[PDB]
């Protein structure tokens, strides 16, 4: 559901 | 500010099926709305513009619709390279602002990982510390168990894991183990194994080597 | 043809000020607004600001005091500064041009500047081989251990190798230092005929390291 600076995908 | 609620968090398909996006607006905002594609590591792609207007380069099988609060995006027939998230954007009312993105991923057949293990550099070394590496390489679906063990010593707490987001070509994922230990906890044992537990397997596959061969 | 290039990746102390250049080609600061919209892990997509062709300039409510848009329309270069920085303010941070001169609508982005608020210190990487040693099918990689921050570019044999090659999410160590490996998969037989090197880049440190990856 959140977005992760390391991938720029949303993961939970 | 204009808060829009994008539905469902994450959506599942296989490649050929069809796909919609829904996006929800807390009040009326006519067609004021647009739509973006970011893939991994990169920036938004615009792909339809007031609600169901093209835009150039965007391929066909992208199409949108609604107003007033209810709107869709969809594709009329998935591929492997739509793998990405898929946010919202509204523009009536100031200041524009973004929905919170659907996730799309892609059903595929069961694909059994294959392993390889990666014993420290004798660079690495020379520092005190040892990273041993295992390699679980394109599989489907994503659940994998690594298991570490050193001279038959379950290793528990001093491994990590990473995992690659789903390819735009197979649709699979890669993954990699890390076990970290210290240079002289290294060089007092022999044998290193990571086994490796997935659906695609009928029996856990174990990768070893003993040190300095 | 239409491209926004945004300065590199950077640390930002705490309570400290952002300064990102975006440098602009295929059309003229003079014709077009630009935006600037980051993208954080707390609240998504957010619109901050933008300067307008006539050098006028809007800020998102909540920024209004800390922001501070300003351009250079002959260098061809936007210039985004934000103050007094915070936790969650570390975010991607892009800037951005409409279809048209007065719209929203975002055709054309920068490749973005991940912004990273902490107190730590740069620290670049060091770079270890995964030397190969199944079924005519090796594999390689190089191991980027202990830098700080985000990101680190990874590419095989200056780009030329790419199909193969997965490039692992870095991950948080114990120490605060980030960590990664990236591998690929190559024909076995190549191994005595192709040379393997990972290029790796850490912006923040300014560490570029090339590794030939070879069998033990």
């Amino acid at each position: 559901g959140q977005f992760d600076l390391s991938t720029r995908r949303l993961k939970g | 500010d204009i808060l829009l609620t994008q539905s469902p968090v994450i959506l599942s398909v296989s490649p050929g099926e069809r796909v919609s996006f829904s996006c929800r607006a807390s009040q009326s905002i006519g067609t004021n709305i647009h739509w973006y594609q970011q893939r991994t590591n990169g920036s938004p792609r615009l792909l339809i513009k007031y609600a169901s207007e093209s835009i150039s380069g965007i391929p066909s099988r992208f199409s949108g619709s609604g107003s007033g609060t209810d709107f869709t995006l969809s594709i009329n027939s998935v591929e492997s390279e739509d793998i990405a998230d898929y946010y919202c954007q509204q523009n009536n009312n100031w200041p524009t602002t973004f929905g919170a993105g659907t996730k799309l991923e892609l059903k595929r057949t069961v694909a059994a990982p294959s392993v390889f293990i990666f014993p420290p550099s004798d660079e690495q070394l020379k520092s005190g510390t040892a990273s041993v590496v295992c390699l679980l390489n394109n599989f489907y679906p994503r659940e994998a168990k690594v298991q570490w063990k050193v001279d038959n010593a379950l290793q528990s707490g001093n491994s990590q894991e990473s995992v690659t987001e789903q390819d735009s070509k197979d649709s699979t994922y890669s993954l990699s183990s890390t076990l970290t230990l210290s240079k002289a906890d290294y060089e007092k044992h022999k044998v290193y194994a990571c086994e490796v537990t997935h659906q695609g397997l009928s029996s856990p596959v174990t990768k070893s080597f003993n040190r300095g061969a | 043809q239409v491209q926004l290039k945004q300065s590199g990746p950077g640390l930002v102390q705490p309570s400290q000020s952002l300064s990102i250049t975006c440098t602009v080609s295929g059309f003229s600061l003079t014709n077009y607004g630009v935006h600037w919209v980051r993208q954080s892990p707390g609240k998504g997509l957010e619109w901050l600001g933008v300067i307008w062709s006539g050098g006028n300039t809007d800020y998102n409510t909540p920024f209004t005091s800390r922001l501070s848009i300003n351009k250079d329309n002959s260098k061809s270069q936007v210039f985004f500064k934000m103050n007094s920085l915070q936790s969650n303010d570390t975010a991607i941070y892009y800037c951005a041009r409409a279809l048209t001169y007065y719209d929203y609508e975002f055709a054309y982005w920068g490749q973005g500047t991940l912004v990273t608020v902490s107190a730590a210190s740069t620290k670049g990487p060091s770079v270890f081989p995964l030397a190969p040693s199944s079924g005519g099918t090796a594999a390689l990689g190089c191991l980027v251990k202990d830098y700080f921050p985000e990101p680190v570019t990874v590419s095989w044999n200056s780009g030329a190798l790419t199909s193969g090659v997965h490039t692992f999410p870095a991950v948080l160590q114990s120490s605060g230092l980030y960590s990664l490996s990236s591998v690929v998969t190559v024909p076995s037989s190549s191994l005595g005929t192709q040379t393997y090197i990972c290029n790796v880049n850490h912006k923040p440190s300014n560490t570029k390291v090339d590794k030939r990856v070879e069998p033990k």
